[PDB]
C-alpha cells in the first residue's frame, strides 16, 4: 500500500504502479 | 507533489534524492539528519509483495539538488551508502507501520548553501506542533497528478488532520506511529504527496527557536489528492529512540 | 546548527510561504 494504489476491503490485494 | 509549487533555491537544503544506479532512476526522497546519515521510508528499500529489496550498492544518494533530471555540476553531491538499517519491526505485511530507515552514508557529506541537515524533534517540540490544523511542508520530485512529473523540486503546505477523521478515511488500520495530513473536502483547496515523493520529509518551523524540524516521512496514501482522502506519514518522534540507538 | 537554512534563516530572509506556515500555529485573520 503505497501512495499510488487503492482500497482494501473485499479485494485483499493490489498491483504495483507503472510509467 | 500535487498542486504544489516549484521550490525556491536552497528552501529545503536537507532534501535528498534516492537514485537508482541502473536503470539509473529516481527511487524516493530522503532527508539529511547529520553529515553521514539519511532518513527515509523503509518501503523505498524493502517491499517484498512487489519484490523490491535494494542493497547498499544498487543505490546512490544525491544531496543539494533542485533539478530532478540534470547533473547539477558544482552544487549537488553524490554518495554511496555504507549500510542500511530498516526498523526491525517494519510491517510491509499489514499497512506500512514503522516505515523508517537510516543510511550511514559511507563518505561524509560536507555541507554548503544547499546542503544542511534538518533537526529531529524533542518530546516538547513534537508536543506543541503536532496539532490538527497546524500546517507542515512536504517536498519531492513526485508526480504532478495521479508534464505529469516536474522539472524542479515541488513544495506544498498541508494542515494536520485529527486521528478520527484520518481513520475513517480508509479501511486500513492506522497506528500510533502514523498521522495523516491534507485539506478537507469542503476546505476548498488541495495538494498532496504522490508517487516518487515517498521517504520525503514533512517539516515544520518552530516559532520558538525559528528552526525547521522533521516531524514525518511520506509513507502512503490512496490515490493522489482525491477528496476525502489523506496522506499518511511516519511519526518520526515516536520512532526517535530507535534512531538514537542505531546512531 | 540544524534546521537553520544558510540562504534564508542565517541571513534573515523569509521564503515565500513559510509565512502561511507560521500563521497556522496562531490562526490568521
Amino acid at each position: 500500500l503505497d501512495p499510488r494504489s487503492f482500497l482494501l476491503r473485499n479485494p485483499n490485494d493490489k498491483y504495483e504502479p507503472f510509467w | 507533489i500535487v498542486e504544489g509549487s516549484d521550490a525556491e533555491i536552497g528552501m529545503s537544503p536537507w532534501q535528498v534524492m534516492l537514485f537508482r544506479k541502473s536503470p539509473q532512476e529516481l527511487l524516493c526522497g530522503a532527508s539529511l539528519i547529520s553529515d553521514r546519515w539519511v532518513l527515509t521510508a523503509a518501503h523505498c528499500l524493502l517491499y517484498p509483495p512487489w519484490d523490491k529489496n535494494f542493497t547498499e550498492n544498487d543505490l546512490l544518494v544525491r544531496i543539494g539538488k533542485h533539478s530532478r533530471t540534470r547533473y547539477e555540476r558544482n552544487i549537488e553531491k553524490i554518495s554511496m551508502l555504507e549500510k542500511i538499517y530498516i526498523h526491525p519491526r517494519y510491517n510491509w505485511r499489514e499497512n506500512l507501520d514503522r516505515d523508517i530507515a537510516l543510511m550511514k552514508l559511507k563518505k561524509p557529506v560536507a555541507f554548503s548553501d544547499y546542503i544542511h541537515p534538518v533537526c529531529l524533534p524533542d518530546r516538547e517540540t513534537a508536543a506543541s506542533l503536532l496539532q490538527a490544523g497546524y500546517k507542515g511542508r512536504v517536498t519531492g520530485w513526485g508526480n504532478l497528478k495521479e508534464k505529469g512529473q516536474p522539472s524542479v523540486l515541488q513544495v506544498v503546505n498541508l494542515p494536520i488532520v485529527e486521528r478520527p477523521v484520518c481513520k475513517d478515511s480508509t479501511r486500513i488500520r492506522i497506528t500510533d506511529n502514523m498521522f495523516c495530513a491534507g485539506y478537507k473536502p469542503d476546505e476548498g483547496k488541495r495538494g498532496d504527496a504522490c508517487e516518487g515523493d515517498s521517504g520525503g520529509p514533512f517539516v515544520m518551523k518552530s516559532p520558538f527557536n525559528n528552526r525547521w524540524y522533521q516531524m514525518g516521512i511520506v509513507s502512503w496514501g490512496e490515490g493522489c489528492d482525491r477528496d476525502g482522502k489523506y496522506g499518511f506519514y511516519t511519526h518520526v518522534f515516536r520512532l526517535k529512540k530507535w534512531i538514537q540507538k542505531v546512531i | 546548527d540544524c534546521g537553520l537554512r544558510p540562504l534564508f534563516e542565517k541571513k534573515s530572509l523569509e521564503d515565500k510561504t513559510e509565512r502561511e506556515l507560521l500563521e497556522s500555529y496562531i490562526d490568521g485573520r
